[PDB]
């Protein structure tokens, strides 16, 4: 990060005088594709054996 | 031994991809905990708190 | 070791020195700014004012810290000594 | 979008790997089970069929385990998203750095394909000014402490302003309370209190 130092004193304070309304984007997945797998069609083809 | 491994190369692909995902998740875990701030704040030389 | 059989160990992206630097930066921010640096630009504040600010968050009026600041500081130092001694004793 | 793309690409590549598993012989003499049946008798080609069965079972079991782990991760992410909705969206959350970087006000959920996004509205300060502060004010031997603000000075006089905005106000009784004597705080300053009841009683 940026190497910066904060001026610290026992009788020094910083009171903000202005503000900026910011919007932060967060991406969260909640679901995935629902797949169904059966052995008889996957493991076997068209053979009874 | 390698010639018979082409019959199971897909399995090796899944294993290698799973280990790579585990490693990159382990790398990403440290960034989500310690890298909360993007500015390195220096400790002031005055220790009178 | 455990690397002779192809079981290579990947080094971490962040070394212990960088993790220590991050922890020291967070410590400096939390003693010199409180919570302003965690939600915006860092704002300087005295530590007794920040301690009274934490006191106001738990329903205790801030007038009680400055009356017995030495007592609370001594209790904090003794607690730090106690945790340091307990961690040395896994 | 990285989070929403991984959950689709991983499933697609798992399906592709499942398809690719049927193109391997698993040590047998053929990949398709029809070829060995057409070229060899079923009493003799039983061991190749069983080897193919074991290989397909192993591949399906590995796919099921991978899908179960992915479903557990999706369940954890969905629980996190539900908590984020119920806290940041359906009200204002006091948890700092949970609904975005800054002081959270509200959030606006939006529909996403196989996911959800949150448009958090934060409150970050922009410009700050250095001020000289004092934790208490000694008026007449009674130490005055601010109720919700903090004492600040611009060099000549003193004011009291709130924590997240600079709104200077005259030091009065209505926003300060007394407690004990004056010789109890290590750092105190001398000043005067308005006491706005005194000019009105005349
Ligand atoms: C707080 O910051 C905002 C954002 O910069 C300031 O609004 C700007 O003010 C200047 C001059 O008054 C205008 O030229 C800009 O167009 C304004 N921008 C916006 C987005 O409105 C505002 O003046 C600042 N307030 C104080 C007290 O400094
Ligand atoms: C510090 O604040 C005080 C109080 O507002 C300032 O004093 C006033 O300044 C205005 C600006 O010209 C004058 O109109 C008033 O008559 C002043 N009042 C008194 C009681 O002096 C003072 O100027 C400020 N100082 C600085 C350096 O900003
Ligand atoms: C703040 O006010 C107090 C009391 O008004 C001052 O304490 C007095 O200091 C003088 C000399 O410094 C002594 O002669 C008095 O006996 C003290 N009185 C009391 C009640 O302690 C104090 O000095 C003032 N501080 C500043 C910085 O002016
Ligand atoms: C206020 O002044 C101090 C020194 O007097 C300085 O270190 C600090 O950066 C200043 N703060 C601002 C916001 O300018
Ligand atoms: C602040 O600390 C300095 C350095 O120790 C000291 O000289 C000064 O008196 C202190 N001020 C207060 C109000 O405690």
């Amino acid at each position: 990060g940026a190497e910066n130092s904060v001026a610290y004193s026992n009788n020094s304070i910083a009171i903000p005088t202005n503000f900026t309304i910011s919007v932060t984007t967060e991406i969260l997945p909640v679901s995935m594709t629902k797949t169904s797998v059966d052995c008889t069609m996957y493991i076997c083809g068209d053979s009874t054996e | 031994c390698s010639n018979l491994l082409l019959q199971y190369g897909s399995f090796c692909t899944q294993l290698n991809r799973a280990l790579t995902g585990i490693a990159v998740e382990q790398d990403k875990n440290t960034q989500e905990v310690f890298a909360q701030v993007k500015q390195i704040y220096k400790t002031p030389p005055i220790k009178d708190f | 070791a455990q690397k002779f059989n192809g079981l290579t160990v990947l080094p971490p992206l962040l070394t212990d020195e960088m993790i220590a630097q991050y922890t020291s930066a967070l410590l400096a921010g939390t003693i010199t700014s409180g919570w302003t640096f965690g939600a915006g630009p860092a704002l300087q504040i005295p530590f007794p004012m920040q301690m009274a600010y934490r006191f106001n968050g738990i329903g205790v009026t801030q007038n009680v810290l400055y009356e017995n600041q030495k007592l609370i500081a001594n209790q904090f130092n003794s607690a730090i000594g106690k945790i340091q001694d307990s961690l040395s004793s896994a | 979008l990285g989070k929403l793309q991984d959950v689709v690409n991983q499933n697609a590549q798992a399906l592709n790997t499942l398809v690719k598993q049927l193109s391997s012989n698993f040590g047998a003499i053929s990949s398709v089970l029809n070829d060995i049946l057409s070229r060899l008798d079923p009493p003799e080609a039983e061991v190749q069929i069983d080897r193919l069965i074991t290989g397909r079972l192993q591949s399906l079991q590995t796919y099921v385990t991978q899908q179960l782990i992915r479903a557990a991760e999706i369940r954890a992410s969905a629980n996190l998203a539900a908590t984020k909705m119920s806290e940041c969206v359906l009200g204002q959350s006091k948890r700092v750095d949970f609904c975005g970087k800054g002081y959270h006000l509200m959030s606006f959920p939006q529909s996403a394909p196989h996911g959800v996004v949150f448009l958090h509205v934060t409150y970050v300060p922009a410009q700050e000014k250095n001020f000289t502060t004092a934790p208490a004010i000694c008026h007449d031997g009674k130490a005055h402490f601010p109720r919700e603000g903090v004492f600040v000075s611009n060099g000549t006089h003193w004011f009291v302003t709130q924590r997240n905005f600079y709104e200077p106000q005259i030091i009065t009784t209505d926003n300060t309370f007394v407690s004990g004597n004056c010789d109890v705080v290590i750092g105190i300053v001398n000043n005067t209190v308005y006491d706005p009841l005194q000019p009105e009683l005349d």
